[PDB]
């Protein structure tokens, strides 16, 4: 209900914190 | 014989195009199963981020699990194609020795014979998407997005959503289209006068259809989907310990996952599919029976 609001603010900001690494011999 | 070295570089041929191809199948996945475009709209914070979850739930886990089954499907499907070819393009190499013999696979027929690849990548794709979206329905649409999860009920869940799956069509549907098909459809400008081509296109579904092919595909999808569960592993930590996570959370997680399932840069996880012993028997098997007289 509004801990929904919190949950669902939180989770946004969690797509960029999920996709791969970069590498350094390349 | 001499057939072991011929077949040697022909595995890597399948490895380079499998790699070749992966930033088509990815592309195709995020255009039909576009999710960033949804987190766009929730950034923009609007009225019915309600409505645009409960999509997002749905794309996020139907494209991770699409992500899944094509890649495994683009990986023994070339292995069956390459080696079905490769072992022609041998018998022809053999026969040049002899007289009054003609080639059965000249460039022209690789090239219209390795285009039926367009299906998994096209319409069976496009198939596989409805297939898996109505599953991924099923099991996780009515569950609300404070429900938790460890990262074993999100195993379960996919299992739920691989028994639904696999028992309305065959897998085999979605890499070959049905034979009641126009022959268009199958191969690259084909038609009826592609006689060699239809006949490889008929030894490859009866390969497609043995029980042997059922075994590696299913096989190399179980290692896909355990990989795709370490992968996300991590994501269920904090130092050792694992935490149930609630289902809008498990979202963003999910929907990374495809970055690391069709990677080009062979991720740990393409290349582990490519080094499965088990794949590479079932191609020797498939590569001695269309190489042998």
């Amino acid at each position: 209900d509004r801990e929904l609001e919190e949950l669902l603010e939180s989770a946004l900001d969690d797509f960029d914190k999920a996709k791969p690494s970069p590498a350094p011999p390349s | 014989a001499r057939r072991q070295y011929h077949f040697e570089s022909n595995q890597r041929t399948c490895n380079m195009t499998v790699l070749s191809m992966l930033p088509t199948l990815r592309e195709a996945l995020m255009q039909q199963l576009n999710s960033e475009s949804l987190t766009a709209l929730l950034k923009n914070r609007p009225s019915n981020k309600l409505e645009i979850w409960e999509d997002l739930k749905i794309i996020s886990f139907t494209r991770s699990t699409v992500a899944v089954y094509s890649t495994c499907m683009l990986v023994v499907l070339l292995r069956v194609q390459l080696n079905i070819i490769g072992g022609y393009i041998y018998l022809d190499n053999a026969a040049v020795g002899k007289n009054g013999t003609t080639i059965l696979a000249p460039p022209d027929v690789q090239q219209q014979y390795l285009s039926s690849i367009q299906h998994l990548l096209g319409d069976g794709l496009t198939e596989l998407i409805t297939v898996i979206k109505q599953a991924v329905q099923k099991v996780l649409g009515s569950v609300s997005l404070k429900h938790s999860l460890s990262l074993l009920d999100l195993e379960q869940k996919l299992k739920e959503i691989r028994n639904l799956v696999e028992q309305k069509p065959l897998l085999c549907h979605y890499m070959m289209p049905d034979e009641e098909t126009p022959l268009a459809v199958q191969a690259c400008g084909l038609s009826p006068r592609d006689i060699t081509t239809i006949k490889l296109l008929n030894e490859t579904r009866d390969m497609l259809e043995s029980p042997d092919f059922s075994t590696v595909l299913n096989t190399c999808l179980n290692r896909g989907f355990s990989r795709l569960l370490d992968n996300m592993a991590e994501f269920f930590r904090p130092s050792l310990s694992s935490v149930s996570l609630p289902l809008a959370k498990i979202i963003p997680i999910v929907n990374g996952q495809i970055h690391s399932v069709c990677s080009e840069t062979p991720s740990h996880f393409v290349q582990d599919l490519l080094t499965m012993e088990q794949v590479k028997d079932f191609a020797a098997n498939v590569y001695e029976a269309f190489s042998t007289p």
